């Protein structure tokens, strides 16, 4: 399951879609939010 | 300090200036610690 969280589908059935930016906004602050957001594998430059 | 990102600027700051170094701008944390931490933890404990 390390791979689920890079998937992009994450949660594809679990319909609470929204865990990736619930998750950055709980840990953003300190592991840095370029590292987490490519851990996550989200875009914050596509995302704006 | 800022690695640690539970301690902002100020606090940074104020360890600094209340840390003792020598000549070669380096500071021993054991000296440090003994000197600050073990004297707080019985009167914290007594203010808790």
């Amino acid at each position: 399951d390390r791979l689920v969280i890079n998937t992009q589908s994450f949660p594809n059935n679990y319909w609470d879609k929204f865990v990736k930016r619930k998750v950055m906004d709980k840990y953003g602050e300190f592991y840095g939010r370029d590292r987490i957001s490519e851990l996550l594998g989200m875009d914050k430059a596509a995302l704006d | 300090m800022e690695s640690h990102k539970h301690y902002t600027q100020s606090e940074t700051e104020f360890l600094l200036s209340c840390a003792e170094t020598d000549e070669n701008e380096t500071l021993d944390y054991e000296e440090f610690v003994k000197r600050f931490h073990e004297p707080a933890k019985d009167i914290g404990f007594n203010v808790a």
